[PDB]
């Protein structure tokens, strides 16, 4: 219906017979829109990224995709490079489409970075190519995420390399003008808290379970002490 | 003999060209083998190191310019700065202005040809390259775990006791982590740390580093992968640990640098801001400032 | 013969390995130094004195 | 050099008894038969 993924009552696990590091889980990811999965180290935000996609075994529930998953286009938190140059890391196996690559370029401000290197937009990348800095590596991966015709964005950690200005020229450039005029499902799991305002919806984890899933007006009165507690991390969340 | 001629001249060009193969192999080990090597050797006498070379952590840095190889661009241009002992310092920049090039100064990871980096009255290059990097803790941005159990991770030289290994986890707020792990100090962490997650992994070197119990402490943009509840309690937490001892900061966040004792603003490989940020952010048009407020 | 080279070989390999500078280890690819210790010693271990 | 490396790292002693070795096994072998050639006769 209105929403691309949803989970009831999901318990997963990364062991075959083990503790379920995934439990009660109930989202309702709505499409078109932008989701933010935030919560503290190690709480199931990952886990509950490769849930949805099948990457891990499931205990109970039931897992329902609208889009049958279909394409996900998917930004690891750690980044994947293949042997190949910085082109067809980006386009990663689709049509050329150059208008939309120069604006892809210019969301993830890569440009710079093909200015240098021996053969610019050409240079090979991983193994068997030249190394790159690790913010390259996130944004060379997150390009890959955005330069698709996919419904579905998966981001996983993408300012986790990157400074203030790449992640705000991300954010505004790439997520919210690049992605928003697609009308493209992004969940984006992040743990800078001032991209909050910009997020139609939020999912909070602890401990491996859904704490609270809401808005930001449905956070000002159903968790208060969460609310507030994120005020102070960042210094009325509107 | 003749019948062995047909038999065996085959046979002797067969393992000729073989033998030509299996000595391409023993050529690609030896060209391997001559690639030069760092050194190790000092030109300062051991005698003359102490014990304790950094007795109270005091860096001076004197002119220092560096860069990564020869006929390449300085990364670092004309940085001279100076930390007393037991200050904090806070770097902040943007993405490549060659605050990660600072931290790897102090450890000679790249080619200082210009300045001194002199750490308690003795410069850094005369000394051996095992005695500079014993004595001195770095947190990098990026994790690195290997094979095996959290304490080969956290003391793989088996010089610490598990007390020092349980307060290097309680300060790196891996305490309930490792105690909630069946084995303990023993849980067998993965190859690359699969088995816990990017914030683990890092709060895990975070704890690497703290089991060495050094007098200067330099952490390039460790909380990085951290969320801000918990980096906050990790930061407080590192302060009154170590109070004593010399930080040097990398800031992936330049608000958890407004505490420290003075901050060293990088602009494109120069130092173009450092002072107490009480009096850099009293500036309105101090970059320092345009961080914090943006 | 092929006891000693093999040991020998593999004893400097390993010791002149870690000697080398970081430029060196970001400027070559790991695969092209760890294939020395995995096709070329598994060679000269095995294959050589045969 | 480098195609060099296996003949210094056996040592000279340990290669040139690998070769004198051989080469007497294999003349001792052309004794024996031409030693046999000159029995059966
Ligand atoms: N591949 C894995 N195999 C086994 N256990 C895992 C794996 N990945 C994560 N875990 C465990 O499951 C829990 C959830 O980790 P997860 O991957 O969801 O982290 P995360 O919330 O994305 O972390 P962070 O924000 O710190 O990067 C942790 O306790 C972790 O140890
Ligand atoms: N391993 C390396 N080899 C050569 N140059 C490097 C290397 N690492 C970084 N650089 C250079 O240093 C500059 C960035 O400095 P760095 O310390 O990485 O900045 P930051 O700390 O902001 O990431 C880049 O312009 C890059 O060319
Ligand atoms: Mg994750
Ligand atoms: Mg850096």
């Amino acid at each position: 219906d209105n929403f691309c993924v949803q989970i009831i009552g999901g318990f997963f696990t990364w062991t075959p017979d083990g503790i379920p590091t995934l439990s009660n889980i109930t989202i309702r990811i709505p499409r078109g829109q932008l989701t933010m999965i935030v919560g503290q180290v190690g709480c199931g935000k990952s886990s509950l990224l490769l849930a949805t996609l099948g990457e891990m075994q499931k205990v109970s529930g039931a897992v329902f995709w609208n889009s049958s998953r279909g394409p996900v286009a998917y930004a690891s938190q750690k980044p994947w490079l293949l042997n190949a140059t910085v082109e067809e890391n980006i386009t990663f196996e689709s049509p050329f489409n150059k208008q939309r690559y120069k604006m892809v370029i210019e969301a993830c401000s890569l440009q710079p970075d093909i200015d240098i290197l021996p053969h610019g937009d050409q240079t090979q990348i991983g193994e068997r190519g030249i190394n790159l800095s690790g913010g390259q590596r996130q944004r060379i991966s997150v390009a890959r995420a955005l330069y698709q015709q996919t419904n579905v964005v998966f981001l996983d950690d993408p300012f986790s390399a990157l400074d203030v200005h790449l992640s705000d020229h991300l954010m505004q450039a790439g997520i919210l003008e690049l992605l928003r005029d697609d009308k493209r499902t992004v969940v984006l799991v992040t743990h800078k808290l001032q991209y909050l305002p910009h997020a139609d919806w939020i999912i909070a984890m602890k401990d491996g379970t859904i704490q609270r899933e809401g808005t930001l007006k449905d956070f000002q009165r159903s968790e208060c002490q969460l609310f507030e507690h994120w005020k102070t991390l960042m210094n009325e969340l509107e | 003999y003749a019948l062995m001629v047909s038999n065996y001249l085959n046979w002797m060009v067969r393992n000729l060209a073989d033998m030509e193969i299996q000595l391409g192999a023993v050529k690609r080990i030896h060209a391997l083998l001559k690639t030069e090597a760092e050194s190790y050797e000092g030109l300062l006498a051991p005698s003359l190191i102490p014990k304790n070379w950094p007795d109270q952590g005091k860096i001076q840095i004197q002119n220092l310019s560096v860069r990564y190889d020869s006929s390449l661009k300085p990364v670092l241009k004309h940085v001279n700065a100076l930390i007393s002992p037991g200050q904090k310092i806070g770097i902040c920049g943007r993405t490549g202005s060659g605050k990660s090039s600072f931290s790897l100064a102090f450890f000679r990871m790249v080619d200082m040809f210009e300045g001194r980096i002199i750490i308690d009255g003795i410069d850094i290059a005369k000394l051996p390259l095992h005695t500079l990097r014993s004595r001195l803790s770095i947190i990098l941005q990026d994790p690195v775990l290997f094979s095996g159990t959290i304490r080969f991770n956290l003391d793989p030289e088996k010089k610490c006791s598990d007390s020092t290994l349980w307060e290097a986890l309680e300060i790196a707020q891996l305490k309930l982590v490792v105690k909630a792990l069946p084995g303990g100090l023993d849980a067998i962490i993965t190859e690359g740390g699969e088995n816990f997650s990017q914030g683990q992994r890092q709060l895990f070197c975070l704890a690497r580093a703290f089991v060495r119990k050094t007098s200067i402490f330099i952490m390039d943009e460790a909380t990085a992968s951290i969320d801000m509840a918990t980096e906050n309690i990790l930061q407080k937490v590192v302060m009154t640990a170590f109070a004593d001892r010399t930080v040097v900061t990398i800031a992936h966040r330049v608000h958890t640098i407004l505490s420290a004792d003075l901050v060293m603003v990088l602009k494109r490989g120069a130092i173009l801001e450092f002072d107490k940020p009480e009096t850099l952010l009293s500036q309105k048009d101090s970059v320092f400032a345009s961080f914090v407020r943006a | 013969t092929g006891l000693k080279v093999a040991k020998r070989l593999h004893r400097s390999l390993l010791n002149r390995i870690i000697l080398a500078p970081m430029r060196f280890f970001e400027t070559t690819p790991l695969g092209s130094i760890l294939n020395r210790f995995s096709s070329d010693c598994n060679t000269i271990d095995q294959h050589i004195p045969s | 050099r480098a195609c060099t490396k296996y003949l210094s790292s056996a040592g000279i002693l340990l290669l040139s008894l690998l070769v004198f070795s051989q080469l007497l096994k294999h003349m001792v072998l052309v004794a024996i038969d031409y030693w046999l050639a000159k029995w059966t006769d």
